C-alpha cells in the first residue's frame, strides 16, 4: 500500500 | 499514534524494518521520531 515500507539503504 | 508523533506511520516491515516515517518530510527514519515532538 502507500505505507512506508521503502527501507533506507545505507 | 500513541507512541509517536502526528508524521508518522510505523510499519515493520516483512524483513525486520520498523520504519518510523514522516509524512510532512517523507523521510523513512529508524531514528526516534518522537524527538521532533517540539514541532507542536
Amino acid at each position: 500500500a502507500g505505507s512506508p515500507n521503502l527501507s533506507p539503504n545505507p | 499514534q500513541s507512541f509517536l508523533p502526528p508524521g508518522w506511520e510505523m510499519r515493520i516491515a516483512p524483513n525486520g524494518r520498523p520504519f518510523f516515517y514522516d509524512h510532512n518530510t517523507k523521510t523513512t527514519t529508524w531514528e526516534d521520531p518522537r524527538l521532533k515532538f517540539p514541532v507542536h
